[PDB]
């Protein structure tokens, strides 16, 4: 093969394309490997070449083919690598390339996996954004399963800082990504100790994403070889015009719990930063409250009655400013908070209905543990979950209720008003309140409202209001064993049958199951008639 | 007693009365009209002189009626618009028009002598937000368009930056007036193009809030047919570029509604867009369809917009045929760049199952249509990629089968 790399295969010929690709398919043959050694035992035509862009690029191809099929050919790195940095580095103003960066990249990561996290494994970093560079970072985020598996000592500055004085802050922020699960995985050596304080540098702003992912990794840090120091990372955004994002506010925040979570719960900032957690985020912030918050609800009860439960008093600010879906899950994780759960029915209305179910659990938690609360806001909430037509949510308050009206007398005008929505839902309205008749005097009190409304609905048959018409009717079987409601309903069913003179036909018949049954003490004179 | 009551006006107020629907909404106004009637306050000087009046504003809350406002809103409107920082009378302001929707009222035709009490620019633009929030009783026929109307707005969107620093007291409230003029011109090309690009470029430097409301707003006004399809062709898609919401992961959460409505733009302005235009927006494109940042509700928006554009570049291309075959060779470079994604989606295999269906239907549809368009060294690179496309399509048909018509 010796010959064919310098007969007609030079630098003056890789002008052609064509002529490259056949070459590079050669070259890409598995069989050749003699035709691949003759240049991998002479690295030195790649070096006197990569220091002309396109011939580049060529190389580039050529040398990751021959990684490709030979891997450890490592033994040129320490000669390559002075220049595939060089390029690596000038490519981002030459452009910022089909495949070369893809290719480029991928050999600078081959030659790192022969070692531990170093210069280059930041300086590989460099470009990225390009392709998206998902093939990359892939690969690099990969290839921590090996480096994870005693780098870590001096990590942080050794791999990290190296001031590469050409690149921004993304060489932090995604060392920092990879760092973290290396510690997850896996001394608190005196390293440590000072690292934490060299950390900022002594700068004096800090509000940055650096920032941000450092307190992330740090918050886990601080088990055992004060609280000014720990202030200094917390503390600063706390300027006027500053934190803009409530991002860098609620990591520092989040950071703080922690802190007070381990020793520090003090007076001094134990109750100023929860009232100010849940303040200035609206629609995308609120992702990031909740799991500051998460660290304070189990510290704040650990005082309680030390401070007795204030927090009502800055609750009844935040109702009027807006979200409070917060404060009663103490309570759901298990005490005195029935006293305004009226709260979470009086902010209902022009919506979120979502809590009422939500704080169904907890109310029949404190009933548990310890109301006329209860009763008229479980009435309410049945009647509002009503208004959607729904879920198994709302059986699920009666049932949580009955273990320990209003909508009755609204339903029965709900249904009479009657509208192909209201016609579909026909069965839902009468199912949500003849489910609880069931179990309950609730119809025996007073049958007189249902038979104003009922008497009125049945005729409406069709679709899904002859569903409503077979829950009904499973109701009345099981209310008869009233005579006046039964009375109408039968002289219904009886110019029904007589309306026939088969959809009629299945309406008809479904009012005389309805009407029969019952025992036959009321079927004998409908039965009179039914041989026609 | 009067002046400490505000402090504790909890007690014995509630206890005293019940009809304060109709009998206390005519102690409440005249104490308001009796209260806030001096407005000793500054805005260009430390800390006003009537800085200890705020306790006034738990009487406003504690205001008794949602309905019958007639004869209590011009009054106490008015008796506010006499103030002339400015938010220590828009903090009372907002909340007489926070009671005041609800109630039927009338003479809101005094807009002509209320904007001279919104912004002239020789934080305002909240009242008449709330106003055309709460105009469901009147709708235009109030003010018709005047009060914001293109001659107001024209001015570089009537808002720009006088000075470089004094920094939020001046650029956050700069930052919620063009969110709420916007917000109400949406309603109804230098303003919406050229200040819009330059307010992107220098306002939301801050921390990127601004990019929150201001791409709402600008997806909503962007819904208006002609404001998407002939106005912002202007623009020649050199908006594209990172001005576009720069910072830190509220870029990450807001970019895909900014990809979505501009994709909303690319789907009109396709009609006449020039061909280095659809270049660059196939571009732009061929980064996006890859991106991790979101899952591949992106991506499919993406296919499928390149869908239709490709079908205009194949009208396009087909004339002068040069640059009809530089685009398409880079065009079908693009779904070169797809399958090369395909090469990962073979180690994705270890609800979202059908969004990759999706996803695999719009990227076929995408080939078919690029493979016409190449169709109406070419042949070798045409079976290089092919075969590409052959051995890595399995790999995606392969989750297709994960557990049909």
């Amino acid at each position: 093969p010796s010959q064919t790399v310098e007969l007609f295969m030079m630098e003056a010929t890789l002008n052609d394309p064509q002529w490259s690709r056949m070459f590079m398919s050669f070259l890409k043959h598995k069989d050749a490997r003699p035709l691949r050694d003759v240049l991998a035992a002479n690295p030195n035509r790649f070096i006197t070449l990569l220091l002309r862009l396109d011939l580049q690029f060529q190389a580039i191809k050529i040398i990751s083919i021959i990684v490709k099929n030979d891997d450890s050919w490592l033994a040129s790195q320490h000669s390559l690598v002075s220049q595939l940095r060089r390029v690596w580095v000038s490519e981002n103003f030459q452009e910022r390339n089909w495949k070369e960066p893809k290719l480029l990249a991928y050999c600078l990561l081959n030659y790192c996996k022969r070692n531990y996290g170093d210069i280059e494994l930041l300086f590989q970093l460099l470009r990225a954004f390009t392709g998206r560079f998902l093939c990359n970072m892939t690969f690099l985020k990969e290839y921590m399963e090996e480096e994870i598996p005693q780098k870590r000592a001096l990590f942080f500055r050794f791999v990290d800082f190296n001031d590469p004085n050409f690149g921004d802050e993304l060489k932090a922020k995604v060392l920092q990504h990879i760092l973290n699960p290396a510690f997850l995985y896996s001394e608190s050596i005196t390293s440590v100790f000072i690292t934490k304080v060299l950390d900022p540098e002594k700068q004096a702003d800090m509000l940055d994403s650096l920032r941000i992912y450092l307190l992330q990794y740090a918050t886990l840090l601080v088990e055992h070889a004060k609280l000014r120091r720990l202030m200094t990372f917390a503390w600063p955004c706390l300027l006027s015009k500053a934190c803009v994002d409530p991002a860098c506010k609620y990591s520092g925040h989040l950071l703080l719990a922690h802190i007070i979570a381990k020793f520090a719960i003090h007076k001094k900032i134990v109750l100023q930063v929860f009232h100010s957690l849940l303040k200035a985020h609206a629609m995308e912030a609120r992702a990031i409250v909740r799991q500051a918050m998460a660290i304070l609800t189990p510290a704040v009860p650990a005082r309680m009655e030390d401070g007795h439960q204030m927090l009502t008093h800055w609750t009844r600010k935040i109702i009027v400013e807006e979200l409070v879906h917060i404060l009663h899950l103490i309570v759901q994780h298990f005490h005195h908070l029935v006293q305004h759960m009226v709260s979470a029915m009086q902010r209902l209305g022009f919506e979120q209905r979502r809590l009422a179910v939500d704080l169904s659990e907890v109310v029949i938690k404190w009933e548990l543990q310890r109301d006329k609360q209860h009763t008229d806001t479980v009435v309410n909430f049945l009647i509002r979950v009503a208004c959607q037509v729904g879920e198994v949510l709302s059986r699920r308050c009666v049932n949580l209720l009955k273990t320990a009206s209003e909508l009755k007398l609204q339903w029965f005008d709900k249904l009479l008003m009657t509208v192909n929505y209201g016609n579909i839902c026909t069965g839902l309205e009468v199912l949500s309140f003849l489910l609880t008749v069931l179990q309950s005097p609730a119809i025996l009190s007073s049958f007189k409202p249902l038979q104003r409304g009922i008497a009125a609905c049945m005729t409406c048959g069709n679709t899904k209001v002859l569903r409503a018409v077979h829950s009904l009717l499973s109701r009345l079987m099981s209310i008869f064993p009233y005579e006046e409601l039964e009375c109408l309903y039968a002289a219904v069913g009886k110019v029904i049958y007589e309306g026939l003179t088969p959809s009629q036909l299945f309406g008809t018949l479904m009012i005389l199951k309805s009407a029969c049954s019952n025992n036959p003490s009321y079927i004998d004179r409908l039965i009179s008639v039914f041989m026609r | 007693k009067l002046k400490m009551m505000q402090e504790v006006s909890e007690n014995f107020e509630n206890v005293t009365s019940s009809p304060q629907y109709s009998t206390f909404l005519e102690h409440i106004i005249p104490r308001f009209l009796t209260f806030l009637q001096d407005g000793e306050v500054q805005f260009l000087q430390e800390k006003p002189a009537q800085q200890l009046r705020k306790l006034v504003l738990e009487i406003i809350h504690r205001i008794p009626t949602n309905e019958h406002l007639r004869p209590h809103t011009k009054n106490v409107l008015s008796v506010m618009f006499r103030f002339l920082n400015v938010l220590i009378c828009l903090r009372i302001i907002i909340e007489l028009h926070k009671q005041f929707r609800p109630p039927i009222t009338q003479e809101i035709h005094h807009f002509l002598d209320f904007v001279k009490q919104i912004y002239k620019e020789l934080v305002l633009a909240e009242l008449p937000i709330i106003v055309v929030l709460m105009y469901q009783l009147y709708k235009l026929n109030i003010h018709n368009v005047v009060a914001e109307f293109v001659p107001l707005i024209m001015n570089t969107i009537a808002i720009q930056v006088s000075a470089q620093a004094r920094y939020a007291d001046f650029i956050a409230a700069q930052i919620k007036t063009l969110s709420f003029l916007a917000y109400i011109i949406r309603i109804y090309s230098q303003q919406m193009v050229k200040g819009m690009l330059q307010l992107l470029s220098n306002c939301p430097a801050e921390t990127a809030h601004l990019r929150k409301e201001l791409l709402i707003a600008a997806k909503h006004i962007l819904t208006t047919e002609l404001r998407n399809q002939f106005i912002p062709c202007m623009d020649k898609l050199f908006d594209e570029s990172i001005l576009i919401g720069s910072g830190y992961t509220a870029r990450e959460t807001l970019r895909p509604l900014a990809y979505s409505t501009l994709a909303d733009l690319v789907h009109h302005v396709r009609q006449h867009l020039p061909l280095s235009d659809l270049s660059l927006a196939v571009q732009l494109f061929a980064k996006n369809i890859d991106d991790e940042s979101l899952p591949s509700s992106i991506q499919t928006m993406s296919c499928k917009l390149l869908l239709n554009l490709v079908d205009c570049i194949r009208s396009k291309s087909e004339q002068e045929s040069g640059n009809g075959r530089d685009v398409l060779m880079r065009m079908l470079e693009v779904f070169v760049l797809k399958f090369h994604t395909i090469a990962r989606y073979q180690l994705s295999a270890i609800f979202q199952v059908t969004d990759c269906r999706s996803l695999v239907k719009t990227l076929v549809c995408g080939v078919k249509t690029i493979t016409w368009g190449i169709t109406s060294q070419l042949q070798p690179k045409e079976t290089q990629i092919y075969i590409k496309l052959v051995k890595y399509a399995m790999q995606a048909l392969d989750i297709y089968q994960v557990q049909m018509k």
